[PDB]
């Protein structure tokens, strides 16, 4: 009851980890039934922008 | 006199492991002292 | 000399844009060169064609 | 200024209107591929790598970086790299010495030229030498630059 | 160093200039822009009254 | 230099101080000048001080 | 940043005026447009750079390095 | 065509492969060679290959 | 044969030739004659630009799922007949294990650097009479261990132990043969931030355990059967020089160490106090 | 319709423009950084030989 | 490139201060304001095409 759940928090973390960093919306399996631009990196030229 | 780290003027004068974490400090990035080498501008 | 017609004039509010042309200047004399398909490789940065 | 060009007052342009500070960045750390050694941030010298750049490594020092505050043309390197390979007879086979080099060292972006500024190296997330820096150039408007 | 100020506008001692011949318009170097009067929609020079009307 | 303020910025606004230039002409040129490197004959010296005291 | 030396279209020097036409607004409790005229450029081209540049050397200038 | 075209020609027995100027090994330039796609799938085309005639 | 080449100028020839490379013109020249030698070079570093097998060995790797041009019964259908050669090659097994000890390094939240190091460790032997089975714990374990103490990230027996119980023995064994078969193929001062860290205490008390700890290594008093126990009751003799209160019987369970052995230390020190302490 | 009908090429550049009242349609103002960049052969004639052995 | 105009040739004359640098009008048939637009150039190799190029 807690070797298995340590392997658990990778998933989540990983999980939650690689889809805000990538923008796909899915788990790691090559995005399924997604959406590509919801993640997009922070435009900062400009405190208006 | 070879690396920061921090808001102290920690001059580790580093080798290997003196505490990056400085004594006076709590930082442990190691920022890298600004050269004494002679600098040239030209304010045209 | 005066000029004839008088002209509009006065202070107005500009903003400088990124797109600099020290950035956009490129060319290219028989450089760098493609591996699959042989030819001149792409990128501005690259050296490109 | 027709189609939209514009003339514009160089007296103006020394005083200081419309000058432009410039932040670039470069990020390199070393590289495990083990038998754990990794790679290595020194100061190649000649007899040490093979196909290294002419970038002139003399801006370095001893710990394989620059020194923040030094001006740098388009092809200084600014880091240094070594391949810590092992398996590859790593000094007694297949090149001469020229140690054990394959150089991978980082050359600054080939035209502009700016100042070194504000270097610094810390490990990343699971502990390793990793290092970035940052140069800074003055943009003076010219004859291309848009507004 | 010795600059002058062709090159660059440090050099400069001048900082500012100013320039003006027959503040009358009697020259007729120009003719004004108007819409009901050309006496009435512009102001008088400064330099008017150097010279008669 | 330490500051906040950039260096350029102090090479820059260093540059546009004007100067007292009423025995200019008595030297000459860097340019023209049989010396090199800024003899006294040709150019003068300028240092700067500060500390957040 | 600093006020600017020197005016980019005239050339007057400016700067010097900067602290000037604080304390003008500070204890004096005058006008602003007045303030300018008695600190004296008359001309508008100067007059620009010292209504409008806005000062964040300060803002900088609050942290504490080294 | 007979000469050309031949509906038993149509079917293939016997594959030509391609030389590595088709399909080069990229050579990855941090350390490796990452190598490339189409020879997996001729890896793959031999493997299969090698199972079928022993398990025959 | 060979079919070597070797670069020479055909008008110099004074050395093996001091010659250079013009990148961007993608030319090699003779730099003491000045005559081209070949051209059109080919990329070096915009191909890395573009965008690990020798762990995972000859044999070429397939992550394969489902795609999105076809319809999710053919997809099922796909993941149905994509299970046909899992039994021709070992590398099932190799991946098998991969897998394994994927999920045992990342339960551990161990860095990728350990990960490769025990797929390494594992890949190395993988396949021997001296293995004999030992129910994949054994050398999963050792493998692990050997990689991430050769990482240089010490890890307690006790805690890998109670990540994986290979009852001790078993896995004595098999880091002797990992040890001897590393050998024919060719740290306690690190055990010390972890505990302070499950304790909470900042950096002044680590950097008089590491003085504590190398000057007791460097006089006597091993004293203790894996003196890990003794490096511990430095940080207690830390604590006590110190006064926050860290109470031995607390520590014992938090460290899952003998509050006995805790006050034998405290004694064998209790006697020693004289050189351990810099300012 | 990548490699072949169309393709990177050589000799080329690439800048921004703008108007000049002070050229002739026939011509075009090009910076001297992009003609020492680019090049032309020439063959060496009993015509050319003084200005090209000057030029090299 | 869209008609049979956008591919004209010019003779070159070098000027400093890096742009391009052209009449104004000539400006409508490359369909090119000067809002930060960009051309390309294409320099010929040898007599033939050198020729032909400057007679069509
Ligand atoms: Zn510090
Ligand atoms: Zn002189
Ligand atoms: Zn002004
Ligand atoms: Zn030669």
């Amino acid at each position: 009851f807690n070797m298995k759940l340590a392997i658990n928090a990778k998933t989540i973390t990983s999980g939650l980890k690689y889809a805000l960093a990538t923008g796909n919306w899915g788990e790691q399996k090559k995005a399924m039934s997604s959406r590509a631009g919801v993640s997009q990196v922070l435009n900062r030229y400009t405190y208006s922008s | 006199l070879k690396y920061i780290c921090a808001e102290c003027s920690s001059k580790l004068s580093l080798s290997r492991t003196d505490a990056v974490r400085c004594k006076d400090c709590g930082h442990r990035i190691l920022l890298k002292a600004r050269t004494k080498r002679l600098v040239q501008f030209e304010a045209r | 000399k005066k000029l004839m017609a008088q002209i509009f004039f006065g202070p107005t509010y500009y903003q400088r844009l990124r797109h600099m042309v020290d950035d956009k200047i490129h060319a290219r004399a028989r450089g760098p060169m493609q591996v699959l398909t042989r030819q001149p490789v792409e990128g501005r940065s690259r050296d490109g064609g | 200024n027709q189609e939209d060009s514009m003339i514009m007052n160089q007296s103006s342009i020394d005083r200081g209107l419309f000058r432009s500070l410039f932040f670039r960045s470069y990020m390199d750390q070393e590289k495990k591929y083990g038998m754990s050694i990794t790679e290595t941030f020194e100061k190649p010298q000649r007899t040490n790598t093979l196909r290294m750049k002419h970038g002139t490594y003399d801006k370095l020092d001893d710990d394989g970086l620059i020194a923040p505050g030094v001006r740098v043309s388009g092809e200084d390197v600014i880091i240094g790299k070594t391949t810590p390979i092992s398996p590859d007879e790593e000094e007694l086979g297949q090149r001469t010495a020229y140690h054990s080099k394959r150089d991978a060292s980082t050359p600054l972006r080939s035209t502009e030229n700016g100042i070194v500024d504000q270097v610094l190296v810390t490990t990343n997330q699971d502990g390793l030498k990793f290092v970035k820096v940052r140069v800074r150039t003055t943009k003076i408007p010219q004859i291309g630059d848009k507004f | 160093k010795k600059g002058i100020a062709k090159e660059h506008a440090k050099w400069g001692p001048a900082a500012a200039i100013e320039f003006e011949y027959d503040p009358w318009n009697k020259l007729k170097h120009t003719d004004y822009w108007y819409e009901q009067d050309s006496a009435k929609e512009w102001p008088q020079s400064k330099n008017c009254e150097y010279e008669d009307p | 230099n330490t500051t906040v303020l950039a260096d350029e910025f102090i090479a820059h606004r260093l540059g546009l101080i004007p100067l007292q230039s009423m025995d200019i002409e008595q030297l000459e040129y860097s340019r023209d000048c049989f010396c090199e490197d800024h003899c006294d004959k040709c150019s003068v010296v300028l240092t700067l001080q500060a500390f957040g005291e | 940043m600093i006020v600017p030396v020197r005016c980019f279209s005239c050339g007057k020097v400016v700067g010097d005026k900067w602290e000037s036409y604080l304390n003008l607004l500070q204890e004096d409790e005058l006008d602003e447009g007045t303030a300018l005229s008695r600190l004296g450029l008359k001309r508008y081209c100067c007059r620009r750079m010292i209504l409008t540049h806005v000062d964040l050397i300060e803002k900088f200038l609050r942290y504490n390095p080294l | 065509n007979e000469v050309f075209s031949r509906p038993e020609w149509m079917i293939l027995t016997c594959l030509p492969v391609p030389p590595p100027p088709v399909r080069p090994s990229i050579s990855f330039n941090e350390s490796q060679r990452g190598e490339d796609d189409l020879t997996f799938k001729l890896a793959d085309i031999l493997k299969a290959n090698i199972s079928l005639e022993t398990l025959e | 044969p060979n079919l070597n080449i070797v670069l020479t100028c055909p008008e110099c020839k004074v050395y093996p030739p001091k010659i250079v490379e013009r990148f961007s013109e993608g030319d090699v020249v003779c730099a003491l004659c000045g005559l081209v030698l070949s051209d059109k070079l080919v990329d070096t570093r915009s191909e890395w630009r573009t965008f690990n097998p020798l762990l995972d060995g000859n044999n070429l790797s397939t992550r394969i799922g489902k795609g999105e041009t076809t319809d999710m019964r053919f997809t099922k259908e796909l993941n149905k007949a994509q299970g046909k050669n899992v039994m021709d090659k070992k590398d099932n097994e190799v991946q098998a294990a991969f897998a394994k000890i994927t999920m045992l390094c990342d339960a551990a939240e161990l860095p990728k650097i350990v990960k490769d190091c025990a797929k390494e460790a594992y890949k190395l032997c993988h396949d021997e009479k001296t293995l004999k089975g030992k129910s994949m714990e054994s050398i999963m374990a050792a493998s692990i261990l050997i990689g991430c103490r050769r990482a240089e990230v010490a890890r307690t027996f006790k805690e890998i132990q109670s990540l994986i119980h290979v009852k001790t023995k078993e896995f004595g064994k098999t880091l002797n043969i990992m040890k001897n078969i590393l050998r024919g193929k060719s740290q306690n001062l690190t055990y010390i931030p972890r505990f302070c860290s499950h304790l909470g205490l900042p950096m002044q008390v680590t950097t008089s355990a590491e003085y504590t700890a190398k000057k007791c290594k460097e006089i006597k008093e091993i004293a203790g059967k894996s003196p890990i126990t003794i490096a511990v009751v430095s940080i207690y003799l830390n604590i006590l020089l110190f006064q926050i209160p860290i109470t031995a019987a607390k520590v014992g369970q938090t460290l899952q160490v003998t509050e006995g052995t805790i006050k034998s230390g405290y004694k064998i020190l209790y006697e020693h106090r004289d050189k351990l302490v810099d300012p | 319709r990548g490699n072949l009908m169309g393709k990177r090429v050589d000799f080329s550049a690439r800048t921004v423009i703008s108007g000049d009242p002070n050229l002739e349609l026939d011509q075009v103002g090009v910076p001297k950084s992009i003609a020492k960049t680019l090049t032309y052969p020439e063959v060496v004639t009993p015509y050319n030989i003084d200005r090209l052995t000057q030029l090299v | 490139s869209l008609h049979k105009m956008s591919m004209m040739a010019h003779r070159v004359k070098v000027i400093p201060y890096s742009t391009f640098r052209l009449n104004l009008s000539v400006t409508s048939p490359y369909n090119a304001d000067f809002d930060g637009d960009e051309m390309n150039l294409h320099v010929p190799q040898s007599e033939e095409t050198r020729a032909e190029l400057s007679q069509l």
